[PDB]
Formats: structure tokens, C-alpha cells, sequence
């Protein structure tokens, strides 16, 4: 290599020395063509080693000389490419769970930056390197473990969560925006970004509606770098959320103004302060359908606000949510030890307790109305924390569930918390994201093919398979089997037909 | 006795335009407004008309008359309201 | 609907191993005839529920039923041209002066972007619909202010210009 150069560089200056100026380029192609071209297997084979050696001045010259071949290049191109892949794979793979989306996010942007910085100055940042180093990038960070999951969405929400999120650890805004800037270029090579955007559309309403957000700038700040990631459409549902976080203060604002300017004094008695989002773009569901009873002094202020949004806003049902729904409760029955922050799930049943002492499950059932599940799992949340005291022989769940207060109760905190469900992230709506998303998958494919249907009418199987896969890759992979089953719903709902002639032509219904 | 202070909830609100209905009222569009509903006697039931916005909107005119007074919005879509029909 | 499809499924199976394969429209067509055509009144009124509400499930049901029907669609033609529309302006409008081309090309483009994506994946890209969305659309690009004149192609001048003016951010 150094030979090569030198005598090349010799070359140059005696050609340009001595001939015409229109032959320079003759001169050197045919110096290079019958020098490092004839010689090509030679430094295509010595090519894996010398990339893997990461030897820097002779890469250099190995790139030149490749540059300077017509048909040199490109094996350079998968050799590094299948480095940069093995190198991330041994630097991601053997990370632990105690920590794996800081540490996996940050050995990736270590990566990237390393291999950045190298391609920039010792290998004249060529964009055939740079793309070979987004793809294998794309393939370490996607490194789906054989037909079971993909870790990397979730890892990368999971750690926008816990780095947002109002921690005692300690980090300062400006720091946040950085890590969040450096973060975006690991996001732009997931190729899953539906399951990244459904998972933290779910962290941002738990951040959202429990106030864990450390400023509302550093959320619209994540938001617009999402947008300008990927789109508007990705993040239409975000800034929906954001927006109506924000206005939830002029809402509550304006409520307090309509209820002081009643003609009559309304007395709600609790420091209301509402929450109301959009239904159709955030990630809640009323999934419990579970019918739930508000009590009384809460059921005056529920009266109270929706009369003021069937006044102050039209054609809006305000379909009331409660599993969201929490509060501080007062307990001034036991001689107010303190304040107990209670979702309103619990502080029926304590309503109940209110009542009378003694109570039975059918009574907690005829005063909340609501399922069994969630009465047993209220009910273990307050013998967990230690509420209340199970009366019954066994601590369980039964049929009669006996029980009264416990009166043991003298924790030292003056505000002290007993819901902890912040966190949560139960597998089974984990399971319920991913059919979300699949069903979401299930849509867009099936608009992807009812619209070339309609554009062409006559494809075969595998012109439909690339097209799919070339149209839907800014979102996901899709596979065969997804597509099959899209495509046999529409057979079912009599809108696509396959050819007479041959099963691989599709037709019109 | 247990005393409640704070009941900070959440509240979802999808929209409930139902056919040929006063999104004010809460009821049909040819009836009498909620209003005029009550001392229907003093109400001679023909000042209720039917207001068109320029969305081809229906509201009653005494419904979108107390609207008028508080926002210049129509409240079925964010634009300002315009009247085209009577 | 449901129960009309499993029906209506159903008797193009049963007339096929029961009857001449000549009499398999007659009998489909006058099954229609008693069970969608005839209602008409009923299945009109609660198109409105369907649309609004984007249930995606009812809405393909009604489709396949409503265009058997000479007279079916065309209600539900002027149903999602008054959704669409309505659905249009809550995008383009409530939006903050400091960036206003691009939400609003943005919003018109999402409202256009979802709706295309719910035409195909439920109606099919009927050429009837799309004409549907289409006018809904010039209704609300070119909705205008009360004395006003409209400010759909200044706003867009403004777009395409801040698109492709030397920024540096991305
Ligand atoms: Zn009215
Ligand atoms: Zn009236
Ligand atoms: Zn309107």
C-alpha cells in the first residue's frame, strides 16, 4: 500500500510534469487499472484483516486504492459493515438486567460515535460507509433473539421513561436535552417504531396524569425531536396528549370561575382540580368496564362538572375514568394521624368503612357495584399496606370477607402514599400493546394492498411481498404471515379475489 | 368519620354528535331550545329557529345566542361562527 | 349487519348447491331486496352513529350491504363528507401563530393521511368516497374567516418556503 502511493503520487507529478494536460486522467487510470485492479483478489482478501485489525493509515490506503477501482469498493463496504455488526453485537448482547436501557443506549451511542469519528477521519466519510454502518447499526440494535421477542422498543422507552421522569438522582435540564439529542440518533435505526411509539404513548400518560414529569418543556422539547424524526403522524397523538395536559389548568381555571359565578353556593367541599384528555388520542381505554359508584360528596362535584361541560362545551360525552382517578383522603376518625393519597377504588370501600365499622364483601358490593376482581384487588392493596385487618380466620380472599379497621395503624409519614401502581407494566397489557400494535400492523398493511389493488389490479405474490416491504419499512418488518392474513380477511370480507387463471394474480371484488 | 380533600380525576371526552340534535340542548334540533323549553307558555314556539353555520352546523338561535355572548366560536368545530340561514 | 351478512353469506351458499347456477343473482338480489333494501329508513338513520364514532368493523358492514343497494351509498357518501369536514376543522384550526404552516399542512395532511388509510382498509377506495374526501377537503383548506379572505394559499406559500429555506435544524 505504501508503495503503491508513493509511486502513484511519483506518477502524478511526472505525468503532469510531461504531458499533456488532457491525459492526467488516462495516465492514472491506466496506472491503476493494471496495478491494484489486476492485483484486486490480493487486497480483497487481505481486506477482512486489515478492517478487522483496525489499523488506521493502512485502511486509509486500502480505501483510496479501492476508491480509485471501479469494482473495489463494495467488499470493503461489507466487511466493514460486518465488523461494525460483530462489534455491536459483543457489545450489546452481554449486558446485564440490572440496568439495560441507560447502559444499552449508552454502549450504542459509544459505538456509533467511535465509528463515526473514524469514518470521518480516516475514511473520508464516504456515505456508502456511512450507509453500511446505519444498516449494520439497524441490525444491532434490532437483535432479535429466534421467534420469542424484540427487546429494543421497549429498552429505548423504558429508558426515555426513567430519564424524563422526576428522580431524586439528580440530572439538570440542559443535560437531559443533550442525552435526549444523542438519543434520537439511536432511535432513528429501530425499524419497530410502532411498538416504541405505543409504549411511550403509555409512559407518557403515566407521567402525565401523575404529575411525574420534571418540566413540561423538557415533553414538548422529546416531543418535537420525535417529529422531526419521523413525522407529524407519529407524533399527532403525543402532542394531542401534551396539549391537553396544558390546558388543563385554563379548563380547571375556568371551571372554578363558572362555579364561583353560580347563582347559588355549591359547596363542593374538596379541592377538585380535573384532568380531562381526548379520548381518541390517548392510550387509556375503559378496558374495566367494571360499573363503579362515586360517592356522594364526590357524586355533588361529578353532578357539577358535567353540567359545566355540557355548558361551557358541546357534543362531548365525558365518559368519566376511575382507574386513573386518585386523591387525598382525610382520616380524622382514628384521631388524624395524617393524609392518605387514595385512588378512588379504595377510598369507596374507605367510604364504606365510614359507614360502619363492621362490613361484609356483599355490602362493599352493594355500595361500590363494582367486580370482583377489582373489590379483591382494592381490598388486598389496603390489607397490604395494612389498612385494614381481615377478621376471618384466613387473610384472603372468600366469599364472606368479614373485617373492620385495623386501629394499629401509626405510620410515621404525614403524607403518607398507599398506591404505588406508577410503574406497573403487568405482561398481560404489555400483551395487550403488542395486539394493539399487530392490529394496527393489520390495518396499514391491509391499506397498502387495497391501494395497489386498486392502482394495478394484476400482481403476482412476491411483487406484493416487495412492495409491502418497501412501503411499510419506514414503520416496521411485516412478515409473510401477516401479510397472508390481512389478505385472507379480505377475502373474507369479500373485498379482494385471487386470479382463476393462476392462485399468484389477485383480482377485484 | 373520614373527610375527603382532593379528588384530582381523569375525565375522557369523545365526541357525541347524535343526528339532526342541538349540540346545546342535548335534544332534537325542530323542538323548542332547553330555554324555551320550560315556561312554554310565555314561549310562543316559533322564535325557536334552526341557526345554519357556515359548517353546516344546527344549533337552535336562542342556543347560539347565549353561545355568541360568551365566545365568538361555534362549539361542534373551533372556527369562528358565521350565520348563513335562518 | 352482522346477522344480514351471516344470512346474505349464507344463501349464496345455499343457492348454489340447491338451485340453477342461472337464478344465483335473482335470489341474492331479492334477498337484498327484504333485508337492506328495505331498510333503508332504519339503516340510513344509524349510518350517522357509525361514521362519526370511526368504528371500523360496522362501517365495513354497512358498506358491503349499502352497495348492493342502487340508492345505499349515497346517503353514506354525504355522511363521511359532513365527518370528514367536521373532522378537518378541528385539525386545521386552534393552532398557535408562532408555527402556523407547517401545523397546518401537517393537520390537513394527517386528516388526509388517516382518512385515505380508513377509505382502503373499509370502503375500498370506492371512487364514490374518494370524490367524498376530496370536496370535504377544499371545504376546509379554503374555510375562511368571518370578513375575511382565505388564507389557505398564503399559509402554504409560507410552508413550502420555511421547507426550503437554508435551516439548519435537520
Ligand atoms: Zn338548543
Ligand atoms: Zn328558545
Ligand atoms: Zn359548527
Amino acid at each position: 500500500m505504501e508503495k503503491v502511493l508513493g509511486r502513484l503520487k511519483d506518477e502524478e507529478i511526472r505525468c503532469r510534469k510531461y504531458l499533456h494536460p488532457s491525459s492526467y486522467t488516462k495516465v492514472i487510470h491506466e496506472c491503476q487499472q493494471r496495478m491494484v485492479a489486476d492485483h484486486l483478489q490480493f487486497l480483497h482478501a487481505e481486506c477482512h484483516n486489515i478492517i478487522r485489525q483496525e489499523k488506521k493509515n493502512d485502511m486509509a490506503n486500502m480505501y483510496v486504492l479501492l476508491r480509485a477501482v471501479s469494482t473495489g469498493l463494495p467488499h470493503m463496504i461489507q466487511e466493514l459493515q460486518n465488523h461494525i455488526h460483530d462489534e455491536g453485537l459483543r457489545a450489546t448482547s452481554n449486558l446485564t438486567q440490572e440496568n439495560m436501557p441507560t447502559l444499552f443506549v449508552e454502549s450504542v451511542l459509544e459505538v456509533h460515535g467511535k465509528f463515526v469519528q473514524l469514518i470521518n477521519t480516516v475514511l473520508n466519510g464516504d456515505q456508502h460507509f456511512m450507509s453500511a454502518l446505519d444498516k449494520a447499526l439497524t441490525s444491532v440494535v434490532n437483535y432479535r433473539e429466534p421467534k420469542s421477542v424484540c427487546k429494543a422498543p421497549e429498552l429505548l422507552a423504558k429508558y426515555c421513561d426513567n430519564l424524563l421522569k422526576k428522580s431524586a438522582k439528580g440530572m439538570t435540564e440542559n443535560e437531559v436535552e443533550d442525552r435526549l439529542t444523542s438519543f434520537i440518533t439511536v432511535f432513528k435505526y429501530i425499524d419497530d417504531k410502532d411498538v416504541f411509539q405505543k409504549f411511550y404513548a403509555r409512559m407518557l400518560a403515566k407521567r402525565l396524569i401523575h404529575g411525574l414529569s420534571m418540566s413540561m418543556d423538557s415533553e414538548e422539547a422529546m416531543i418535537n425531536k420525535l417529529k422531526q424524526a419521523c413525522g407529524y403522524e407519529f407524533t399527532s397523538k403525543l402532542h394531542r396528549m401534551y396539549t391537553d395536559m396544558s390546558v388543563s389548568a385554563d379548563l380547571n381555571n375556568k371551571f372554578n370561575n363558572f362555579i364561583k359565578n353560580q347563582d347559588t353556593v355549591i359547596d363542593l367541599g374538596i379541592s377538585f382540580q380535573i384532568y380531562v384528555l381526548q379520548a381518541g388520542a390517548w392510550p387509556l381505554t375503559q378496558a374495566p368496564s367494571s360499573t363503579f359508584a362515586i360517592p356522594q360528596e364526590l357524586e355533588k362535584s361529578v353532578q357539577m362538572f358535567e353540567l359545566f361541560y355540557s355548558q361551557h362545551f358541546s357534543g362531548r360525552k365525558l365518559t368519566w375514568l376511575h382507574y386513573l382517578c386518585t386523591g387525598e383522603v382525610k382520616m380524622n376518625y382514628l384521631g388524624k394521624p395524617y393524609v392518605a393519597m387514595v385512588t378512588t377504588y379504595q377510598m369507596a370501600v374507605l367510604l364504606a368503612f365510614n359507614n360502619s365499622e363492621t362490613v361484609s364483601y356483599k355490602e362493599l358490593q352493594d355500595s361500590t357495584q363494582m367486580n370482583e376482581k377489582e373489590l379483591t384487588k382494592t381490598i388486598k392493596s389496603l390489607l397490604d399496606v395494612k389498612m385494614i385487618n381481615h377478621d376471618s380466620e384466613k387473610e384472603d380472599i372468600d366469599a364472606e370477607s368479614s373485617f373492620s379497621l385495623n386501629m394499629n395503624f401509626s405510620s410515621k409519614r404525614t403524607k403518607f402514599k398507599i398506591t404505588t401502581s406508577m410503574q406497573k407494566d403487568t405482561p398481560q397489557e404489555m400483551e395487550q400493546t403488542r395486539s394493539a400494535v399487530d392490529e394496527d400492523r393489520k390495518m396499514y398493511l391491509q391499506a397498502a394492498i387495497v391501494r395497489i389493488m386498486k392502482a394495478r389490479k394484476v400482481l403476482r405474490h412476491n411483487a406484493l411481498i416487495q412492495e409491502v416491504i418497501s412501503q411499510s419499512r419506514a414503520r416496521f418488518n411485516p412478515s409473510i404471515s401477516m401479510i397472508k392474513k390481512c389478505i385472507e380477511v379480505l377475502i373474507d370480507k369479500q373485498y379482494i379475489e385471487r386470479s382463476q387463471a393462476s392462485a399468484d394474480e389477485y383480482s377485484y371484488v | 368519620r373520614f373527610e375527603v380533600k382532593k379528588w384530582n380525576a381523569v375525565a375522557l371526552w369523545a365526541w357525541d354528535i347524535v343526528v339532526d340534535n342541538c349540540a346545546i340542548c342535548r335534544n332534537h334540533i325542530m323542538d323548542l331550545c332547553i330555554e324555551c323549553q320550560a315556561n312554554q307558555a310565555s314561549a310562543t314556539s316559533e322564535e325557536c329557529t334552526v341557526a345554519w353555520g357556515v359548517c353546516n352546523h344546527a344549533f337552535h338561535f336562542h342556543c347560539i345566542s347565549r353561545w355568541l355572548k360568551t365566545r365568538q366560536v361555534c362549539p361542534l368545530d373551533n372556527r369562528e361562527w358565521e350565520f348563513q340561514k335562518y
